[PDB]
DNA sequence: TCCGATGTATATATCTGACACGTGCCTGGAGACTAGGGAGTAATCCCCTTGGCGGTTAAAACGCGGGGGACAGCGCGTACGTGCGTTTAAGCGGTGCTAGAGCTGTCTACGACCAATTGAGCGGCCTCGGCACCGGGATTCTCGATA
DNA sequence: TATCGAGAATCCCGGTGCCGAGGCCGCTCAATTGGTCGTAGACAGCTCTAGCACCGCTTAAACGCACGTACGCGCTGTCCCCCGCGTTTTAACCGCCAAGGGGATTACTCCCTAGTCTCCAGGCACGTGTCAGATATATACATCCGA
């Protein structure tokens, strides 16, 4: 039934290319878990506020909006998926 | 045989993707992770396809923004290389960290 | 003529005081502060209860959109024990009719 | 009724 | 006749005022309507969130040996408590100074 | 008798909907009341605004030798401008990428 | 059934576009951007607007609401070219009325 | 009557106090002028919205309100002289 | 004579700034500052006496969290002193 | 009609 | 360890001014009641989300070799901290003026509201031009080797 | 300290294909016209707060300088750990079929809130007395740092 250790799944290379975007040039190997760890952190928080505006509106759908309106109240507005 | 230096292909990697927009996860490994964190808030949630793809480009935005600043905390501190220490430097200035 | 009203939460504040400490005193300073910290908590949660009517295309704004806008706002432990005293509130409140 | 407080 | 008039607040058990906190809501252009449980919910969250400020800062008080809470107990109050300094993060308090910290690094060697 | 209907939009010189902007200012809980010059400045700042980041836009798509403007054009007008850049500090634009932007120590030496 | 009307800005926004470029076109993820840029700025303008009034002791969004609003919300040079472009039609769309 | 250079008043010594608030043990020569430019940004920040407050209402005499609501719209809420 | 070693009067500074709440600039210079910042925005503005106390306790409150930040940015690069590239990556990193 | 732009 | 010089914490006694309290009255909260439309509910359509299947091939994982970057240890000189005597001007209290914040009281122009009318904007249709890609050739950055 | 030139790389071109942008059309709902009524707020007039200006005194604080030491930072040497890249394995991605949960309506009804009118007591401004605590003066006790 339930999902686990699915963080894994975003991989060194993954972490790699974001960090190129980014300018970074050299990487050490410490930086994956890190990058993960914070990943999890930054997603638990955008969830837990989508999932909170889903239960507002009695939803079991986890919409583009709700997604929106928790980014946008954690100043993290994003244009082009509606709002 | 014929060999680039350290960081030259490196150097080719940040052109290539500085120049490109699409997402840089693997788009069914970031969905289950989404999925993943959100059965702990509740059960039986199902999402729109768009409320993954709205995750997933906040996220890379989130990470790539973040790779900046732990980039500039390793220049400040004479290193090319990042480390733990300059993701820590870079969430602690931001109010990110405690 | 005698100054107009200025409205303010220091009775209120000065109430809670003498129920968590009764012996305990607080300086007008300290009472601005709380009077200000009332007042930004306030207009966050109703701020916050006003975008959630509107996001649901209701008029209403009522006690379901407070306790949403109160788990949205507050961290951690502080969300759990507000929800509780806002709900037992309403529960008492409803009783007494 | 007293408050339920995270301290107490 | 009419009934002797009671606070909603006396109704909800709460020190707070819970006809001012309904007056605010309806002033305040927060939504076209408010209902009747809105400013009972408001006022006791608001009452709370007032009681673990005060409870800390009277502690905080009571530790520096004084019986008056002064912007400096509500500030140790609020940053030595993680759950507050989240809400209060982008918040400054006159007078309220900061908590004494000294990077390890800095301290003399022994 | 009555006159043909001209839009309030033409009646001010612009594009942006100024009977849409007037009917979502008063159904949007902003103020009790809402002025009639107020719906014509605010759909005015919002074609102003719309124009200077299509501008910008426009002249990205064609410096990438592109006719249609896509997200990533977009992206570029707004990060190259400073004020746009203020603006729009907070937002993220899906599907933008960032600058071509390399640290300068960490290109090989001369 | 035919589905329910979801208005946006994109005509007016392809109006501007066909203005300011003639010969240029716009992607759909482009123009949901723009939409949603739109929808910010006004959100934006009208709730600091919205702030500006209840400071002030006013009932009225007016002119000068979103004026000082503009010149609140937009970076240097932005407010002055937005001033001068929300000046310029309320003074043509009175001259019309 | 007419003010100029007043950013001098904010003395190498207060400066040295607000860093030794702030757990600074040592202070570059340096510091003192990239402290002076960064203190006449913040004030010409808050003070020009604090004034568009004060212009809106009419009022010649900058308030204490002006102010609160200057800094509570650049995200830095002061608490103590009202709002 | 008698002599405290580098930095001993300094550590004791910092315990005696972080245990009191009174501002640390001199208040007729920050008024003045005040006054000539605002002068460029409008001429011959008044300030309530509390909207320059309210500026000044933004203004300490700013800079010494900024001190924090550019003092954590000095420990990173391997010092104990402050620098102007530690003010300037505190404040980039912060996005101001 | 014309555009105010910072361009022009 | 251990002494002198210095600094902080702890005690007691003064006195002062902010807090907590009590009093009167008035304005805004509650009691009682009505009209009407928001939203709770039931019923229904059909979107779009979940799940599973097979092929393919892009991408991840792995292992190896080696070079260049992290970081320790060292030297050295300069730029900062500490402490002193001198100079500056902040802070205090005090007097005094008057700009202008705040409030009262009268009007009227403006916006909310309603009812009728009609065209601007939406969803649905559909078609052909811009862009994505193939796949090859021209050209240019890298870097071991030549001189 | 610049020059070959084999090699991998990116840019660039002409041709092929498709599928998304953007015009066209018909319906409808929301914007406009025209008109009424009520009160927000523009204006005039007045009170008296509190902000600005200046004076003179005291002394806290800023300034400027001398000294020396501990820190910044350039150098050098080691070695490890990261990059580049060739091979193998994994599973993402795609195109497709299929079921049905649940999002998104639509109609119907009633109970909830807005609005009105009339009290009446909770909360405010004001005026008051006294004890919490800011301070001077004293000195016990802890720390620092040369010996």
């Amino acid at each position: 039934k339930v999902l686990r250790d699915n963080i894994q799944g975003i991989t060194k290379p993954a972490i790699r290319r974001l960090a190129r975007r980014g300018g970074v040039k050299r990487i050490s190997g410490l930086i994956y878990e890190e990058t993960r760890g914070v990943l999890k952190v930054f997603l638990e928080n955008v969830i837990r506020d989508a999932v909170t505006y889903t239960e507002h509106a009695k939803r079991k759908t986890v919409t583009a909006m709700d997604v929106v309106y928790a980014l946008k109240r954690q100043g993290r507005t994003l244009y082009g998926f509606g709002g | 045989p014929h060999r680039y230096r350290p960081g030259t292909v490196a150097l080719r990697e940040i052109r290539r993707y500085q120049k490109s927009t699409e997402l840089l996860i693997r788009k069914l490994p970031f969905q289950r992770l989404v999925r993943e964190i959100a059965q702990d808030f509740k059960t039986d949630l199902r999402f729109q396809s768009s409320a993954v793809m709205a995750l997933q480009e906040a996220s890379e935005a989130y990470l790539v923004a973040l790779f900046e600043d732990t980039n500039l905390a390793a220049i400040h501190a004479k290193r090319v290389t990042i480390m733990p220490k300059d993701i820590q430097l870079a969430r602690r200035i931001r109010g990110e960290r405690a | 003529r005698r100054k107009t009203r200025k409205e303010s939460y220091a009775i209120y504040v000065y109430k809670v005081l003498k129920q968590v400490h009764p012996d305990t005193g607080i300086s007008s300073k300290a009472m601005s502060i709380m009077n200000s910290f009332v007042n930004d908590v306030f207009e966050r949660i109703a701020g916050e209860a006003s975008r959630l009517a509107h996001y649901n295309k209701r008029s209403t704004i009522t006690s379901r959109e407070i306790q949403t806008a109160v788990r949205l706002l507050l961290p951690g432990e502080l969300a759990k024990h507000a929800v509780s005293e806002g709900t037992k509130a309403v529960t008492k409140y409803t009783s007494a009719k | 009724a007293e408050y339920n407080l995270r301290s107490r | 006749t009419r009934a002797k008039a009671k606070t909603r607040s006396s109704r909800a058990g709460l020190q707070f005022p819970v006809g001012r906190v309904h007056r605010l809501l309806r002033k305040g252009n927060y939504a076209e309507r408010v209902g009747a449980g809105a400013p009972v919910y408001l006022a006791a969250v608001l009452e709370y969130l007032t009681a673990e400020i005060l409870e800390l800062a009277g502690n905080a008080a009571r530790d520096n040996k004084k019986t008056r809470i002064i912007p400096r107990h509500l500030q140790l109050a609020v940053r030595n408590d993680e759950e507050l300094n989240k809400l209060l993060g982008r918040v400054t308090i006159a007078q309220g100074g900061v908590l004494p910290n000294i990077q390890s690094v800095l301290l003399p060697k022994k």
